[PDB]
């Protein structure tokens, strides 16, 4: 519908009361990873059922989506049916449709109010395409709204509606025993792997270390946990 | 004295700083040498959350120690 969103801000504080706003209740919350090894993943708490990850679309990137892209489409690749997956297309809606990623593939696992905005969501489009979820979200007006009134929280003030973004969000999962990344940007999610409920979060951060190395020249890049409270 | 600033990527910046400096100061001096403004910086002392006003002093924060840098960026 070419609708246009504000960039949300990789902040736990954001993203918690974005959910709690949804209907989701607290038993689940976004924490800061300070670092990737043992001792700092350490201080995460557990379980983690998904990670979101901030990182650069620049154009060293481009260059490895394009390649990855072809590669998975000509070599193939194994995603269950289970994965929930939803197209982006509006343009700077990538947080949420990272937070309805993390959510909708632990759904679940999730405790939420009677009549909460995200359960009705994803109830509505559990059985549509990934396109029609991408549809149903331009319509879908309590998600806009709350988006728009989380887009202006945050350590940062909220940038102009035009100005360009070059950072996006993806959501990291663990689905049926594989490590799946989900980026409504892309055709399709991408497997990078087995993983289990356990070592989510250390899977999910040596694919977060796969993008950095790609971009030696960035530090910009943020993940967040969503762990058990 | 020297105090160490890991990023998420892994990079150590190292900064010249007194006790007495304020997070709001250590910012500072993380945007000259990054250029990270400091709006966009969230400091962490094992697993403590820095506040801008007060020093690093109030911190127990003593030469050669590390500080995390989270980065609140908007994607
Ligand atoms: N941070 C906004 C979502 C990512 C994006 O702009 O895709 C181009
Ligand atoms: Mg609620
Ligand atoms: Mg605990
Ligand atoms: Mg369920």
């Amino acid at each position: 519908e070419g609708q246009r969103w504000l960039p949300l801000e990789a902040n736990p504080e954001v993203t918690n009361q974005f959910l709690k706003q949804l209907g989701l209740h607290p038993n689940w919350q976004f924490v800061d990873v300070y670092g990737m090894d043992p001792e700092l993943l350490s201080m995460v708490p557990r379980p983690v059922c998904a990670v979101l990850l901030l990182f650069p679309i620049t154009e060293k990137y481009e260059v490895f989506r394009t390649e990855e892209e072809e590669k998975i489409k000509s070599q193939g690749q194994d995603v269950t049916s289970s994965v929930y997956f939803m197209k982006q297309t509006i343009s700077n809606a990538c947080g949420t449709i990272g937070l309805i990623h993390a959510i909708a593939n632990n759904k679940d696992k999730m405790h939420f109010e009677s009549g909460s905005t995200l359960k009705k969501f994803l109830e509505e489009s559990v059985s549509m395409s990934p396109e029609e979820r991408a549809r149903y979200l331009e319509n879908y007006d309590a998600i806009r709204v709350t988006h728009e009134t989380s887009a202006h929280e945050g350590q940062t003030e909220a940038p102009s509606i035009d100005e360009k973004v070059d950072l996006h969000f993806i959501a990291l999962v663990h689905v049926d025993g594989h490590l799946y990344e989900l980026d409504g940007r892309k055709p399709f999610p991408i497997n990078h792997g087995e993983t289990s409920d356990e070592t989510l979060l250390e899977d999910a951060i040596e694919v977060c270390k796969k993008f950095m190395e790609r971009d030696p020249d960035e530090l910009r890049f943020n993940a967040i946990a969503l762990s058990a409270a | 004295m020297q105090i160490f600033v890991k990023t998420l990527t892994g990079k150590t910046i190292t900064l010249e700083v007194e006790p007495s400096d304020t997070i709001e100061n250590v910012k500072a001096k993380i945007q000259d040498k990054e250029g990270i403004p400091p709006d966009q910086q969230r400091l962490i002392f094992a697993g403590k959350q820095l506040e801008d006003g007060r020093t690093l002093s109030d911190y127990n924060i003593q030469k050669e120690s590390t500080l995390h840098l989270v980065l609140r960026l908007r994607g």
